[PDB]
């Protein structure tokens, strides 16, 4: 039933959360790293809005000309780090997945479902990504103040998009490792 | 009741398995096998385990036929029947109950609904000593009995297992054998094989054998 | 001496492993370079190093002195993280063989070298790619000139590329070996 | 001759494997050990390896006492002797020769210097052609024989192996035994371990058993 499939998914998230509490110290440093990598990543995507809202006469003409000039310089540069984000997500996901393979082996031995396999890790990836991304939208303003103290909050639409790649990561970057593990069988 | 149809075996990439495979099994039956260590009897089971496509010949997979099976249906059949291994397939870092319910966790029944049958099995294997334990607390033979119960779980239609007493010396070996005997006493269609018939000889049974990929190097010996 | 041959064969095996996963290693060295590109691209931005703000610009230098002074550390942490992840992943593979070696009785250096050389090299290669890729895009931007090509800084461009490799290897090795321990 | 003195080890679960145990090693001799049906004779063996710390007891391994575990001295002495798991650690992804050369890498001798002894072993077991994929698609006992040779490599000072031929067919088991017999024909202090002794009965050699943690259940049948 769809209701059980949710309970299946629900218990899947329950176990995923256990695993989150799992390695609570290891996962503590790990989520620290997850949010940290996100923050290192999100800062570039954030500086785009910084420039966008940033806007004598000797340099006034140059400022007028700079329109659309660096626009590509960030439009491309953001896409680049997205790849590295996917990379770290896959690396961590595979590292976790490789652990308890023998358990997974026996699980397969009894039987299984890709979802019975997938959800335990897919939910985990989505959660790690979402948490790191939220931490990004948070720390953005803190940096903004620590700087303008010498500052802007996340716009609502912007904060709304802040979760998508996090969701995208937990939907796909894991699905990347999914083949690398399943086709291994 | 359920038959086999002269299926030949070959992973010629490694080598050809066996000339042919045909045998008709009534329900609740018991069997055994032995022979030279060159027996891919292990492979024979893996084939019975449907670990690969038939690679030759035909088998009457009970109601179904093993070949041309939907890999989607593979889990469904994998649920249909249980088996064990000569290795201690028990999962450490879990309660004894946890390892037991692992199949139940797969099933998805209500947890209290699971616990009743869980205790039933514990008693069934005379394993009501402790539902939840670290594997290392238990005895080696106790450990094997644990996996025995693991298989016993789900009340599968039939059981396969493997060479039991992988280390059990004759007293324990015989004990485990009798355990399986009682398992069959609950009317059970299940058979295992080993490279030693001496104990198996002490038990009346069909005990068919084959040699070097012979379809049958031995007879029914009913 | 003999340890020289030890490291030599370790490098040989490491190179095999580099050719190892040659398509996977292709994306992997790509990842090494890409991580560096992000890391180097942030690492150097000292460019100048509305004219009414010309006088006020003097303190902008003091403001920027710490502007990315720590961003370098942050990227450094991220680099350590990726290095450890990759090392462990490779380290995770062949565990049974490692045991067997230990089963025969192993040498700590015997374990270490095949990995330490394995990682420091990847780091050095990414950092080298960084030095050229810097001006590669800089020139395309140009249309002070847009190309670094510094001398002592050019040298240090890959110095950390290997230092980080060695360090992250030490960390990952400690974790995995203590896990063996 | 070597010797050992009364020794016991609580498992961390307190599960003391042995109350005490002592034994004099007649240098260069051969002994076949089998004990209780489920005893941690396997644990007895791991202890023989001193894989764990010595816990309670005394033993003087020839010129070295097992006490004062110098972790540095481990490989310095982990190379002293060789072993063989009953579940033979077959190493894949290497050619049979390649897998057979694993000890060589540790040694660091010249590769041609190694190749001579390498062939010497293949002759010593007279082994060649186990199965289709060198290491992979071998013949089990021949793969087992290969593992035996792997042990035979390095001309170890003393040999050891637990439940060898654990999976073998009786004739194959006998063959393995004779292989060991030849191994002793090299004047080698080589031990043995077994779950049972039906064949070991034919082995007209000293045998010992321990009363399930006791120092001994039996004396040596000299």
């Amino acid at each position: 039933s769809f209701s059980a499939y949710l309970e299946s998914h629900r218990a899947s998230l329950v176990d995923s959360l256990r695993r989150l509490f799992g390695h609570p110290f290891g996962s503590f440093f790990t989520c620290l790293v997850m949010g940290i990598t996100l923050s290192l990543p999100m800062g570039l995507s954030l500086l785009l809005n910084n420039v966008e809202r940033l806007g004598d006469l000797v340099w006034v003409e140059r400022l007028s000309a700079i329109l659309k000039l660096g626009e590509r310089f960030v439009f491309g540069l953001t896409i680049l780090l997205v790849l590295t984000l996917l990379l770290v997500v896959g690396n961590t996901i595979r590292l976790h997945i490789e652990n308890r393979r023998n358990e997974i082996e026996v699980i397969k031995l009894v039987g299984g479902t890709d979802g019975y396999v997938r959800r335990p890790f897919l939910y985990m990836g989505a959660l790690y990504g979402l948490g790191a991304g939220i931490l990004s939208w948070a720390l953005l303003a803190y940096s903004l103040n620590w700087l303008n103290g010498s500052l802007q909050g996340v716009p609502l639409d912007d904060g709304l998009s802040l979760t998508v790649g996090a969701v995208l990561l937990g939907w796909v970057g894991a699905w990347l490792a999914v083949a690398r593990h399943l086709r291994e069988l | 009741m359920i038959r086999f149809e002269q299926v030949g075996k070959r992973y010629p990439n490694g080598h050809v398995g066996l000339h042919e495979v045909s045998f008709r099994v009534h329900r609740g039956e018991i069997l055994f096998v032995t022979g030279h260590s060159g027996a891919g009897k292990s492979t024979l089971l893996r084939l019975i385990l449907a670990m690969e496509r038939p690679t030759s010949g035909k088998l009457l997979l009970g109601g179904q036929d093993l070949g041309r099976i939907t890999t989607a249906q593979i889990p469904f059949l994998r649920r249909q029947i249980g088996v064990v291994f000569q290795n201690h397939q028990l999962l450490t870092d879990r309660t004894v109950a946890d390892n037991i319910a692992l199949p139940l966790q797969i099933l998805g029944m209500p947890k209290p609904e699971i616990a009743k049958r869980v205790a039933s099995a514990l008693e069934r294997v005379n394993l009501k000593e402790k539902g939840e334990a670290l594997p290392s607390d238990l005895s080696t033979g106790q450990q094997q009995r644990v996996g025995i119960a693991r298989a016993i779980v789900h009340q599968p239609a039939l059981l396969l297992a493997d060479e039991p007493t992988g280390n059990l010396d004759p007293r324990l070996a015989s004990e485990i054998m009798g355990v399986f005997e009682d398992i069959n006493r609950l009317g059970t269609t299940v058979l295992i094989a080993s490279h030693d018939l001496a104990l198996i000889a002490r038990m009346r049974h069909r005990m068919l054998t084959l040699q070097r990929g012979r379809i049958i190097a031995d007879r029914e010996d009913e």
